């Protein structure tokens, strides 16, 4: 039936439909005016501590992705209950495929039954999985596979080892009917302790990936360079961005690796290839809330827009022309994403409380009698001499 | 009132006994969602006065607690039932009032 | 590094009230140094807010034309000093400040008292002379706006005094790039290069909003919530849920037909009932012997 | 809060498609400044897809005419000059006309490079009596509307074949409040909501680059 199928390529995104949920968290520097920041300090909000998160789970890549034109379909598992059907309401309305979503009356969306020992220290040893952890391959649905012609997914996927052979199953059937593999890494919370627990488990998966997307703070965790620029600095020096030489990152490099992509926020996009190296800076001075500080919507938005470029001219993966506009225009959808949410969401002033950034930057009028800026009776003036 | 507590104050919480369920709270201060959760916690914390207990641990300082409890991401919550037979329930990600009303009622 | 690069290649303080500054941008695409440019034009002159004093209250006055023992100047020059008088402040709000002082001298723009918000541009700025040493009281309100607007004084907000954009070719016709340059005034309460930033983010802001989904897409902080409401009413006396928000994906459709439906655009359950037998066939690659197995799983669900 | 909607979508024909949008509520003199920037983006800064230069294989003899084609050489390129394209090609890729002899030559029988799709297919383009192979090379690119015996097709890069913009003015008491419609005519490359969020994006990209900063 591939002469029903369309343009743009299909996108089959593997992996879990969580809602605002963020594997990690790691100190960065972003670019940013700090004049502007001193002058607008009483007004524009900012963190005390810069810590980025990777971006969220293969759900928001797809909802992303569908909003720039692409075409895209999820692939996972949602229990039958109302949040699983929430979020697959959701889905269809942001216009990604959900045929390829098994739906589970047996398991429960977001909900896992642990068994915690209370004998020594505390430990959790998961009993039940979730309904997103528990997508078998026989519910693996080859027929998106077929039209798809790149399969994404994120090492979340890989945390349950009931969950990481179905991953390893649908990649290797995507790589059989000739599907591009793009490997978001957005490494979780437990992983980014013992570096050889994440080496060993995301080694096979590793190498089966045409494109690999990292952070700046994920790659220095998996090339062992211990982070030591500063952070949290009022200065732009070139050494908190800084393209780190091919042979540095040689040693993560296989057979059929084609591009790795090396993100610092919308700051700065890095690109390796076998034969180019290079960079392109961005813009992350973009309105930020409370409710959005980790700003996980630029990171979907950076990884929506590199698989929008990559799969209509998927020839040019090569052209060092074409990887450089690619990387700008990830910048811009990471930015636009970004300061969309902040819209959305708002700030702090299901019971949830939210102001908009109008109501913000509103002081208070000063008009306490007992203050200094009213008109006071006669009595106490103390009329200030020329 | 929902109380920040370590993961030694935790250890002493979850061994010894209760009569209410007990709902722990894994948070960061950088993370945006944790933020709209805790305002969701505290209006529940208002419907179950006593009914119930919940407890915030920042996973910045105890991460080694963080991830021996399984904690793959923020938001994360642990309803853990004062019957010793039954187990814990850990919930990701922002999910909505009514559900965490009814894990307290039908499992925990 | 950057391709396209911008930077000032003048500023110049004619007084503490006259901020002049030039900027270029370049290389751009033909047509682009157009766009840009007039956009920035009608954004600096009409989209940057300022504030400045909006009424004034006297203590012992008749009216606004009378005068005052011990002041040079009448009480309708006061207000007209007032008005001339240049702040700065990043807040939204009425905002009130204070004149309290007692004679004689020169009364200026730095014998107010201002919140902690507000914050005067020229100290030098002359609102009244004291000949006699007289207790002179002056209650005032603060605002920041757009546009145009006790005694109330008639205030213009607007900071930008003026702007001008020229646009120059690059060179010969590889692209046919061009070189914009950007002239920008300012009165003091924001530099040129502020106001350029200023105006550039309230462009975004006026052109994101298409970018937000369509009204009326999810149904009515947290979009998601809302429609889980729905289903706990709903599982509460029992219902169902209509056919609107039902979708095709859920129903077990070939792949051929469904790519069929999605390329008509047909996306609910409630959209494929309304369309027709023969409307379906209308379809390409969707004929007669594809009816009858669409309608079966119909006829099953 | 500041929303969008569409009022009013119409599809005349393949390649003839009309939507109307609607902006609501708008503070005084908001409305003309967005319509005037979204009008200028949506008539030149939006890249549409065209033939760009044609050429006759088989060596035609050059003439204005060929043996067995009804049209002229001047008719066929006039032809090619208006069937409508879609892509997402980044440079320029060639494609190709190769008819075995009588009968109908449409755009359906173009050789399309990847990323490049056509709007009508029914779109005429020569008609074949005598049964001669004709062979053609066309050139496609994609380009902005304001930007070897081959010969050239002096094309106008206008997906967006019109648009406009109106402002209402509503009022209760001192309060004001202003709506801003835009309408927007397609050649059916691309549907009028897709080209009213190319337009927004477009004009957001112009104005990031003021907010760079460099490195230190």
């Amino acid at each position: 039936i591939s002469h029903t199928y369309g343009w743009p390529p299909l996108v089959c995104c593997f992996g879990s439909a969580q809602h605002a949920f963020v594997p990690s968290g790691r100190p960065a520097n972003r670019l940013l005016d700090y004049e502007r920041q001193e002058r607008m300090k009483d007004a524009v909000w900012a963190p005390e501590k810069y810590i980025r998160a990777p971006g969220g789970c293969a759900g928001g890549v797809a909802i992303a992705l569908a909003s720039l034109g692409g075409k895209a379909a999820f692939m996972g598992k949602l229990g039958d209950d109302d949040f699983g059907q929430a979020m697959l309401y959701y889905l269809n309305v942001c216009q990604v495929q959900t045929r390829s979503v098994k739906i589970d009356s047996k398991r429960v969306t977001a909900c896992s039954t642990m068994k915690i020992s209370k004998r020594g220290r505390l430990k959790s040893t998961c009993v039940k999985p979730c309904a997103e952890d528990s997508l078998s391959k026989s519910e693996i649905n080859v027929d998106v596979l077929k039209e798809a012609k790149m399969f994404y997914f994120t090492t979340h996927s890989l945390l349950d080892k009931k969950m990481m052979s179905t991953t390893l199953q649908a990649i290797k059937i995507s790589k059989q009917l000739g599907n591009v593999i793009f490997y978001d890494l957005n490494l979780p919370l437990p992983l980014w302790q013992s570096l050889e627990e994440t080496k060993s488990l995301i080694q096979e998966v590793w190498d089966l990936a045409d494109v690999i997307e990292v952070t700046k703070q994920e790659l220095e965790f998996l090339c062992g360079i211990e982070p030591t620029e500063e952070f949290d600095t009022k200065n732009n020096d070139s050494s908190k961005f800084v393209h780190y030489e091919p042979e540095t990152v040689e040693p993560l490099w296989h057979e059929n690796l084609k591009i790795l992509f090396v993100t610092n926020g919308t700051s700065k996009i890095h690109y390796y290839t076998k034969e180019h190296n290079g960079a392109v800076l961005g813009m992350e001075d973009v309105p930020i809330t409370p409710f959005t500080r980790d700003m996980s919507a630029s990171g979907d938005g950076i990884v929506a827009g590199l698989i929008r470029m990559l799969t209509v001219q998927p020839d040019l993966m090569n052209d060092k022309g074409y990887l450089e506009r690619t990387a700008r225009y990830a910048i811009e959808c990471g930015v636009v994403d970004q300061w969309l949410l902040a819209q959305t969401r708002g700030y702090p002033p299901n019971g949830i409380r939210s102001i908009t950034e109008r109501e913000y930057r509103t002081s208070k009028p000063y008009d306490e009698p007992d203050g200094p800026y009213v008109m006071k009776p006669v009595e106490e003036r103390e009329y200030r001499k020329l | 009132l929902v109380r920040k507590l370590s993961a030694q104050e935790l250890q002493d919480l979850v061994k010894g006994e209760r009569k209410v369920p007990l709902i722990v709270d894994f948070y960061a201060t950088w993370c945006g969602p944790c933020i709209l959760m805790a305002q969701e916690l505290e209006m529940l914390a208002v419907e179950y006065e006593s009914n119930a207990m919940i407890v915030k641990v920042d996973t910045d300082d105890e991460y080694e607690f963080a991830r021996d409890m399984q904690v793959r991401g923020l938001p994360t919550l642990f309803f853990i039932s004062p019957d010793p037979s039954k187990d814990a329930i850990r919930t990701e990600g922002l999910i909505p009032l009514q559900m965490m009303r009814d894990i307290i009622d039908n499992d925990m | 590094t950057r391709t396209l690069q911008w930077k000032c290649v003048e500023s110049r303080r004619d007084s503490k009230r006259l901020y002049y500054g030039r900027f270029i941008l370049s290389p751009l695409m033909k047509g682009q140094a157009d766009t840009i440019g007039i956009a920035m034009r009608r954004a600096l002159l009409g989209e940057i807010e300022g504030t400045c004093i909006t009424r004034a209250k006297f203590e012992n006055i008749p009216h606004d034309y009378s005068n005052i023992v011990g002041i040079q100047e009448s009480v309708h020059e006061i207000l007209m000093n007032l008005n001339e008088i240049v702040l700065k402040s990043n807040l939204y709000g009425t905002r009130n400040a204070l004149i309290c002082v007692q004679g004689p001298g020169y009364i200026t723009a730095r014998d107010i008292i201002l919140p902690p918000s507000v914050e005067i541009v020229d100290n030098t700025q002359h609102i009244a002379t004291l000949t006699e040493p007289i207790n002179l009281c002056i209650g005032l309100k603060i605002e920041r706006n757009r546009g145009y607007s006790s005694y109330p004084i008639d205030a213009v907000f607007m900071p930008v005094q003026n702007a001008n954009h020229s646009i120059h070719s690059y060179g010969n016709g590889n692209e046919k790039q061009e070189i914009l340059f950007i002239e920008i005034w300012t009165n003091g309460s924001l530099t040129p290069k502020e106001a350029l930033h200023e105006a550039s983010r309230n462009l975004i802001n006026l052109f994101i909003p298409f970018l937000h989904v369509e009204e009326e897409t999810f149904y009515l902080t947290l979009p998601l919530f809302p429609f889980h409401n729905k289903l706990v009413n709903l599982r509460q006396k029992k219902k169902e849920l209509a056919f609107q928000y039902i979708f095709i994906d859920q129903l077990e459709l070939p792949p051929r037909i469904y790519n069929c439906l999605k390329k008509s655009n047909i996306h609910t359950l409630l959209d494929l009932l309304n369309n027709s037998q023969e409307d379906l066939i209308k379809m390409e690659h969707f004929h007669i012997e594809d009816v009858k197995k669409l309608l079966d799983i119909l006829e099953k669900k």
